[PDB]
């Protein structure tokens, strides 16, 4: 209770070593609290992060021959304002307590067709072509745009969709949501839990292993028209079933989000 | 031959997707990898240890600094030196001037995204002093007493569970505060939240999220040699006990902040960053 | 993964067994380690049948 | 290898929902809880008695 | 729940057995109690396989 | 290390015979590189070629009573330019390392309806009639058009769709993509890995066994109109599960593709 | 009798197609053949051999010519006769004048369509000479040293692994260069690729795709009888070791080319083609 | 009913057995009676499992 | 028919067994006759269960 | 093919067995040959049942 060295080392505290109760009684528990009132038992962050959340923000295709490009493993640095309005996930929230991670990533998306702002939207009635590029060669390099977000819009360059990369065609009118999974496909078994201040990773970041080499493209089998035919989409994401967070670090500062 | 069907007709519910919000079950994603079986292996040693650090008990038990208070030679008996709300929701204002940005601990980071909490809290006190300082303190746990504003009267010291420590050569005191409540759970809510006031009394309803307070009172006035600083700075650290658990996972309320606080804090940050990442001086 | 998908079909639920009264169950001292029953993916094998499929047959 | 299908073709009736008006069977709700297995326990003593007071008798 | 879902598949009906002539069946004295065969949910267990899944593996 | 005959015969090198390491140590490995960072093990081209890629280019039906005709086993000679823009597949890429092949072939296709260039496209809402012709008789001969591509458009002649050949009707509004498989149906057990410089095979090529006798037709249950009702389609292909490449040859020259 | 359904209601995810991008699983194609079971048989001897030539090890191990260099009687000790980047990405310009068309080997054809590479490389040198030529060479493997432009200083010969060959009657030297790196894999990228330069230094970042270099240096000057050509043409061949593997399959970067190169190369091709397929002369 | 639904799944056809040559089969004297193998519905039972479900558990 | 539908489910393919090398298989002298294993439909039977269903029970 | 389709159903995955730690697995000397476990298609047989189906019965 009192002495010259009552402090418990961090590593021992992580094994459950604790001081005696001011009560004198042994600390004990059982599963009745969860079974009688909650209906489940929550014990790990490995459970929490598998829940999907909205990824990206206000994504649209309004230019001829346009497509979505997604950097599945990228995490953006924290807000620097008191009016944060971005989308948060259980994944990027707990991400800030660790130094390393590893594993696959899951992406999902929904989309509608619209003839202008404020007008009726209808589920896309055509197929989507989803492609993944991984080699740090000609195709991948031509797709890199450091200042763009992890979910952005562009006209894919030539020497991209015609080269035969991993391709999955999804028909929404039959599958509902578009669901795809990107493997870890990494140069080693772990990656530093780095964060991108503005936008997306560069070649140097990939060569260093700060992020697995992965750029995912979503192309619609429809003709877009800035004037009166646009596509409105929404992406979601969550870590795969073989994902892990490792090496605990200290906490960061917090702030409330824009409420209004 | 190609016979005509004549068997069972099943019943089926189509899914646009499955288990999206759950942690278990099955996911229906198409795999972009060449193998429809792609899955990396997991084992001990990947990042230096054999233990799984995603388990909440490994996170909640990390000792975290939280607050400090002063113990002076002039504080008379019964002076309340420090009070603290028994709850894992350790999230407070950056300072007295900046109240829209906050500090926290691992318990608060978790509580900030859960509905319910259960378990004990470990309290550790570190007296930064000398072997020539002497005095006795009264340190206790008071179930369901909060402050003079929302609680009736003052606690009866005689009915309070406590430890009376004689500090002379020692420098650290530590103990665990067990869960005590009328229900199997308590709510995760910041004590200062405005939706807890009832009749113009701030936090009047916190007895639904806080189990009471830990208190430090002076028993025998602190005395000190004339050749040592006549004050003791006391560091307070806190972490979760082995049975600290949460129940209803949701969206976090507050979020990570990378902006600034003060003109003086930023100069310190810059000076340290220069020392940390320079090739000369920047 | 393969193992989990299989159990999910047989029991048509993630739960693998019969329940136990919650009042008498405690896992307070339980410490999970990275290496477990589900840590090793089924594709990592050299059994004749698996190797043939691996090479595309 | 990835062989071409050549087996049984099932017959199926889609349901916009199932057993809505019945007391038994199965319900097809998506669960909002973290666990797709969420279910609280039932036992004697919950509200003072060992008997089931929902029984009409 | 898990138990019921399982039986529903095997018998493809909630009914668990063969019928009995109704003229000779009486449950007039039967008094149901809160604790039964379906009162304990299957997720409440500590068997190795279950705990691994519980922690997300 | 040094001598008058240190060279290792090609056939022995293909059994794993190699010179001693400049290191002196034995060469060894295990599966941890793939299990810890990749998530899979890639060991053969037989695995790679089973991945589908886009087949054909800018295919459309804009003439009354028109249909698509496909030569499933045909491989076009390499580009002769520095601005190649065609579609590439894992299948036609590795095709150039072998002299022979054998096996079935898989074709898939998606299609939309459109009332003019740049206007909205909608998934074809009607059935498709897919037919296969194999005998080197009257019907097959009338379908041969040597200067046309392996995916082309024409008005099928009479004495073709009314004669009852192998016919599979596919309803997209229910199946999603159109998926069909053509058997090997060859005159022998192997075929020379020939390439067509311009277009498609001729009768002589079939009689010689340079390609299995196979012409696949896709006919829509809709009325096409050059003026304002066209069908836009996209085909994909991949070798079947009983496909093999045999007899290794040397490599060809390479060139970059049009990037822009 | 026709009883009313009362059983299980399944959950189902419809597929517009299945496993399109994967190598395993199942394909949902309708079969055009009369038999829904159509499948040809596979066995040994189909095309002359019992081995499966689709297995990458059968392709990567084929000895391929790659380069040549000259060894002269006037090259003084320590002269660097030839350097080569240790990597399977063997794809280079057709010549010094034609840089938009390329030559390659089986290792490069494969590397040109993969993300990662692992394993050893076999080097074979063939000295086209006479038994009246004499000299000693220094041949070594230098992990993580590339060139004088992007590497610090010159390698310390004393700390380098090597073979010292006395060439008089012999004509061939051969050895295997083992995989050496800080990670289980290296990237597949051409050394000359422009996205590898960092501070106006071409290929500065190639240490992420190349493990080092193989080098040939003169130890004892080559001496030759007065009645033999005073120069040795040295052919360099390369192929994969037993453990050479790749990991992330994608689209190829460069592609097969059937066009022309030079007016003189085309005349040679035409002359050879006439000899190969004539019935007279064309 | 439950019985019939079950057999329909196992044999994926109403037919319960192997056929017999028709020339040697006669059911001319067969007289069907109201009480048979399918006359008693499976829900009419008091087995523990059935009664629990009956009361809504 | 019933027999064929059943086998198609168990093997999820019309093929009933393991293959045999084609070089050593000959059916040159084989002469098929109208009466076989699939010539007798399963509904032609008088087993108790079948007759009850036949009369609509 | 038939064989692979069957295994895919039983294990609901291409993987045929339990995994093995990758550190101790090596297939460096393994040389695949054209004739294997999946090289012989199941339709190549003369068993009574197969021949009847072959002739359209």
């Amino acid at each position: 209770v009192m002495g010259e060295d009552q402090q418990i080392p961090r590593n021992e505290a992580q094994h459950g070593v604790h001081p005696i109760s001011i009560d004198t009684h042994r600390i004990s528990n059982n599963w009745s609290p969860q079974a009688m009132c909650i209906g489940e038992k929550v014990v790990s962050i490995r459970q929490l992060i598998k829940r999907f959340g909205i990824f990206g923000d206000a994504n649209t295709l309004q230019a001829d021959g346009s497509s979505f490009v997604v950097a599945p493993f990228t995490v953006t640095s924290p807000t620097k304002t008191l009016t944060s309005t971005r989308n948060y996930t259980q994944f990027d929230y707990y991400y800030y307590l660790y130094a390393f991670w590893r594993g696959s990533m899951r992406i999902k998306m929904v989309a509608e067709t619209q003839d202008g702002t404020g007008t009726p939207r209808k589920k896309t009635n055509f197929t989507w072509f989803v492609r993944m590029f991984n080699s740090l060669q000609d195709s991948f390099n031509s797709l890199i745009s450091t200042s763009s977000s992890a979910v952005t819009t562009t006209v894919l360059p030539s020497g991209t969709i015609n080269m035969g990369p991993s391709t999955q065609v999804i028909d929404p009118t039959v599958e509902g949501l578009i669901e795809v999974e990107v493997p870890y496909y990494n140069i080693s078994h772990i990656t530093p839990a780095v964060t991108i201040d503005d936008g997306t990773p560069s070649m140097e970041d990939y060569l260093k292993g700060h992020s697995p080499p992965c750029l995912l493209t979503f192309s619609p089998r429809d003709s877009i028209s800035a004037t009166n035919h646009i596509i409105t989409a929404s992406f979601m994401r969550a870590l795969g079933d073989d994902f892990s967070f490792m090496y605990l670090l200290g906490v960061p500062p917090l702030v409330n989000v824009a409420r209004a | 031959s190609k016979p005509t069907v004549q068997g069972k007709i099943g019943e089926c519910k189509l899914r646009g997707q499955g288990r999206m919000a759950n942690f278990d079950g099955m996911d229906m994603s198409h795999k972009m990898a060449l193998s429809s079986t792609n899955e990396i292996e997991t084992n001990e040693g990947l990042a230096g240890t054999s233990l799984d650090v995603m388990d909440l008990s490994r996170v909640l038990s990390i000792p975290n600094y939280w607050d400090r208070f002063t113990w002076k030679t002039s504080d008379v008996i019964n002076t309340v030196l420090w009070d603290n709300y028994v709850s894992p929701f350790k999230v407070k204002p950056y300072s007295a001037t900046i109240t829209d940005r906050f500090r926290c601990t691992h318990m608060g980071k978790v509580a900030n995204a859960f509905t319910y909490w259960r378990g004990s809290m470990v309290y550790t006190f570190k007296f930064v002093k000398t072997q020539y300082h002497s005095g006795r303190l009264r340190i206790s746990f008071i179930p369901y007493y909060y402050n003079t504003t929302i609680s009736t009267g003052t606690p009866d010291v005689s009915r309070t569970q406590k430890i009376v420590v004689d500090l002379r050569t020692s420098t650290a005191v530590s103990f665990t505060v067990p869960y005590i409540g009328s229900r199997p759970w308590l709510y995760c809510i910041r004590p200062e939240s405005s939706w807890l006031s009832k009749d113009n009394t701030d936090g009047a309803l916190m007895y639904n999220c806080v189990s009471g307070i830990v208190r430090v009172e002076v028993l025998n006035q602190l005395v000190a040699a004339q050749n040592v600083f006549s004050e003791i700075d006391v560091i307070c650290e806190v972490n979760g006990g082995p049975d600290l658990e949460f129940a209803g996972p949701t969206c976090p309320r507050y979020v990570p902040y990378a902006g600034d606080f003060t003109l003086a804090d930023t100069r310190k940050i810059e000076a340290e960053r220069t020392q940390e990442y320079s090739n000369n001086e920047d | 993964a393969a193992s989990e998908l299989k159990q999910l079909e047989t029991n048509n639920s993630p739960s693998t067994a019969l329940g136990q009264i919650s009042e008498g169950l405690t896992t307070l001292s339980h410490i999970p380690v990275l290496g477990n029953i589900f840590s090793t993916p089924a594709w990592i094998s050299a059994k004749a049948a698996d190797l043939a499929k691996l090479f595309g047959f």
